[PDB]
């Protein structure tokens, strides 16, 4: 509180959820309206998600940052929308005619099976991944590849070696998840942890003085954007998709910078 | 199903597997370096998390590695008694 | 004005309500005495209810718990412990108590005004409403009770949980209607309702069966039990040349029921192929919109009603023509009945009036009824037979595969959904239905990743979807001009219990909206020929 030197309720250095060693050991948690993805699970050169999804980094980067659409990310229920589209740069479908055809609220209950945009699409794709047939298909592709004997320049065999190395790395990554009790859909952050107050730089509060550091202001920014996002979602659902998708990107990039 | 095409296995383990298994196993001696050999160890706390500290933790958390505190700097970072000298029991 | 002659001890004494043990008198004010505890109210005498499920002692206990003033039972019942009036009377006879529950003046008005009972195996409610419309066109206001809603008298129908309400409550409602707002109180019940004792405890002026067959064989434990009960109820109160025995001559149970009872009652047959019945269609105008026939009979009317079904609706119209001609020999009076029969009621509904593909909403849950409706649709369906249905949770597990087999045997393209999840896991009973054709959900899902969808070995096609709304809209949109879409999942029902909660999102307005928006869908360029809609780009 300004000019009070008192911890404001439901803040960063608040009480009863953060607060003297119990205060140094207690932590907090923030719920996120939209899922986000770990910093070093994607952008880095070793892209475990890309190795598990058999798709180059370009499209997924697009789903996460830009607006691109998958044909059917989750394949567990019978689908009737034949799209066969890996990534759509623009939307050319009759989104107004198809949604208004069946019923209001009747389009929402089935749109998530085919039309999924954002980190939630990646989460749903990683969730229902059959880790026992992936290794089979990867091994049969490794056996088929390299046996035809098609020679050429260095760009040919170098690319073949890179492909088989990616395939072997995919097999090695998939064999672990079968016997490690670690589910692959945990790479996205549906909920973000909060660092304890004493671990953060905090000496004392006197006369409205705030010892917040850069990580503290990053946390303030991300919680501000998250509560604004959830307020926008709770206010009206018929708002434009552009502004809400831009804000979701904004929170995601913010939480990514915070994790980095 | 035993080993992958890209792996770094020990020399004695490779020789014993060759004497044991009949499946075609081909290995070539690789000369590691001062930095490269330290990045591939049986522990991730100290001997692996000293240079990168970013991917050595990522891959360890992805694999769910179980580290047995059989080193020195591991117990130094932990805070217990180092199993060297007076701490070495048995 | 809920009832009369039920708020005095002398009224119950005149009704031959002899319980052999009473305390004081029935001084408590009660509009109408109800045998059922739920039908009775607080401070009202409740007589013992005779039934296989609830006996006299259980009925008396439930009445004393609900606050009934008097409770009748074989043994001593402490009704005055939790009642508004200390006076009570325990009747050792459950049947006599259930009969005396209805007031004398209450049972007298409904028995004197009119009565029409229709207890048939198939197509009973299709003829009950037709007979009610014929009686209304004759100039006498009356109501016909159905399994969906209990309507003793009047156009409106009160909400009732069971298919057949309490006899005492039905008599009280009929008396209240006949007192003001209704000229006739006809109590119509099905075979199960007649065998239970709902319509049996009422003087029926005309007791005809629309379709006599094996009804309540598993409940009663013997064939022709409902027909025998209906014949006994008709013989209890029968008048010369007043009771009608109009029924199909092909059914032996109909002849067996007509043989019993008073022979002075008028007998007639409504069979079309039989020459003794003298009734015959003698016309070829069958269609999904209207099927008019030129009946040529001496007693029956000339014009017939437009029925949606080929033989079932025609049989119902032929059975109702007799009841319509009994009141008035002129065929002009049956015009209102024919119009009401062509109004496309909830059961075996006809196509929509809008220029679009035919839509038939039917009520088919049992395998035999589903099979006969599918056969009638195949006989009516010119080009294609498109059907969509589902199974209910915690139901007969052996019913799903035989239903799926009977559906896929005669239908070119069928959609399988979850009609009633009711806490049962989805995609589980759906896999049970898929196992009937030998397919598994895994095979169809791995084929769905491709764009082939191989058909059945017999040449037919099979589709499925989890949600009911989208699949029903697709089935309504995936139809040819001459083809008709049949929805046998639910008919007059308007409740979908998906898990613990229930949603009332099943009606014909959704089908009308889909048939209206299919024009915009086709204008947009979407392909609705098969399940994998070809979306442009």
């Amino acid at each position: 509180h300004y000019k009070t030197n008192k911890p404001e309720k439901d803040g960063l250095f608040c009480e009863r959820i953060f607060g003297s060693r119990i205060r140094r050991y207690q932590m907090g948690y923030i719920k996120l309206a939209c899922p986000v993805t770990h910093v070093w699970y994607l952008k880095r050169l070793p892209s475990y998600i890309a190795n598990l999804l058999d798709k180059p980094l370009k499209e997924l980067e697009g789903l996460v940052y830009c607006d691109f659409s998958f044909a059917r990310p989750i394949t567990k229920k019978p689908t009737f929308l034949r799209l066969r589209g890996l990534f759509e740069y623009e939307i050319q479908s009759w989104k107004y005619s198809i949604p208004l055809f069946f019923t209001t609220q009747g389009f929402d209950t089935f749109r998530n099976r085919e039309i999924s945009t954002g980190a939630g699409a990646i989460r749903e794709q990683l969730a229902d991944l059959d880790l026992r047939i992936i290794i089979e298909n990867s091994l049969v592709e490794w056996e088929e590849l390299g046996e035809e004997g098609h020679t050429g320049n260095e760009w040919e065999d170098r690319k073949v070696g890179r492909r088989k190395d990616f395939l072997v790395r995919r097999v090695e990554l998939a064999k672990h998840f079968i016997r490690t009790n670690i589910e692959p859909e945990w790479m996205v952050l549906c909920l973000l942890p909060v660092l304890p107050p004493e671990l953060r730089p905090i000496i004392q509060i006197d006369g409205g003085k705030l010892m917040s550091s850069d990580i503290n202001e990053l946390y303030r920014r991300v919680i501000y954007r998250n509560n604004t996002l959830t307020d926008l979602l709770t206010t009206s659902r018929s708002t434009p998709g552009e502004l809400v998708m831009c804000q979701e990107k904004l929170v995601q990039e913010a939480v990514d910078t915070l994790l980095d | 199903n035993v080993f992958s095409p890209g792996e770094l296995i020990g020399l004695l383990r490779a020789e014993r597997m060759g004497r044991a298994l009949e499946e075609a196993i081909c290995y070539r001696v690789v000369l590691l370096g001062i930095t490269r050999a330290s990045l591939n160890t049986q522990s991730f706390i100290s001997e692996a998390s000293f240079q990168e500290t970013a991917r050595v933790l990522a891959k360890a958390a992805l694999r769910g590695r179980i580290d047995w505190l059989k080193g020195l700097k591991e117990n130094v970072v932990l805070g217990g008694v180092i199993p060297v000298g007076t701490g070495f029991k048995g | 004005e809920p009832k009369f002659r039920m708020s005095l001890a002398e009224l119950l004494d005149e009704s031959r309500v002899v319980p052999l043990s009473v305390y004081g008198d029935l001084e408590v004010g009660i509009s109408g005495v109800q045998h059922d505890s739920r039908l009775v109210e607080s401070g009202d005498l409740f007589v013992c209810c005779v039934g296989r499920k609830t006996d006299g002692h259980l009925y008396l206990s439930e009445a004393d718990k609900r606050g009934a003033v008097a409770v009748v039972a074989s043994k001593e019942i402490d009704i005055e412990e939790t009642l508004g009036c200390k006076a009570l009377v325990i009747v050792e006879d459950t049947n006599a108590v259930l009969a005396v529950l209805a007031a004398s003046f209450y049972r007298h008005p409904s028995k004197s005004m009119t009565l029409i009972g229709i207890t048939g195996t198939n197509g009973k409610t299709t003829t009950s409403y037709l007979i009610k419309a014929m009686y209304e066109a004759m100039g006498l206001r009356t109501g016909m009770l159905s399994t969906v809603g209990y309507y003793i008298y009047g156009d409106n129908k009160l909400e009732s949980p069971h298919t057949t309400p309490d006899a005492v409550l039905v008599q009280k409602l009929m008396a209240k209607m006949v007192h003001n707002g209704t000229e006739a109180l006809v109590m119509e019940a099905s075979s199960h309702g007649l065998a239970l004792g709902r319509c049996d405890k009422v003087d029926f002026d005309i007791a005809v069966f629309t379709n006599l067959t094996r009804d309540h064989l598993d409940f009663h434990g013997t064939e022709e039990e409902y027909r025998d009960a209906k014949a006994k109820l008709f013989a209890r109160m029968v008048d010369p040349a007043r009771h009608r025995k109009i029924v199909n001559i092909d059914d032996p149970n109909a002849a067996f029921f007509l043989a019993q009872g008073n022979p002075d009652v008028p007998i007639v047959t409504f069979a079309m192929e039989n020459k003794s019945a003298d009734v015959h269609p003698l016309k070829f105008q069958l269609s999904l919109f209207e099927t008019q026939v030129l009946v040529n009979t001496p007693q029956g009317i000339l014009e017939i009603s437009s029925g949606l079904l080929g033989r079932h609706n025609i049989y119902n119209i032929l059975a109702a023509v007799a009841v319509g001609i009994a009141v008035g020999a002129p065929l002009e009076d049956i015009v209102k009945g024919i119009e009401e029969v062509d109004a496309v009621p909830g059961r075996c509904e006809l196509i929509d009036e809008e220029q679009a593909f035919g839509v038939i909403v039917d009520y088919a849950h049992t395998p035999d009824a589903l099979s006969r409706l599918l056969d009638y649709v195949r006989e009516l369906g010119p080009r294609r037979v498109i059907t969509v249905f589902g199974c209910a949770g915690e139901s007969d597990r052996g019913k799903r595969p035989i239903m799926a087999k009977i559906a896929t045997d005669k239908s070119d393209v069928t959609i399988l959904t979850s009609d009633n999840p009711k806490t049962e896991d989805p995609l589980d009973i759906l896999d049970d239905m898929l196992a009937g054709v030998g397919w598994s959900m895994q095979d169809y899902l791995k084929h769905g990743e491709n764009d082939y969808y191989p058909p059945l070995p017999n040449g037919h096609r099979l589709f499925l979807h989890d949600i009911r709304r989208v699949a029903v809209r697709c089935a309504v949109a995936m139809g040819e001009e001459g083809d008709i879409v049949v929805v046998a999942g639910k008919g007059h029902e308007t409740y979908q219990i998906e898990g613990d909660k229930k949603e009332f999102f099943d009606d014909r307005e959704e089908c009308r909206e889909a048939l209206q928006y299919v024009d915009e869908l086709h204008q947009a360029g979407i392909d609705t020929s098969e399940f994998p809609w070809r979306l442009p780009e």
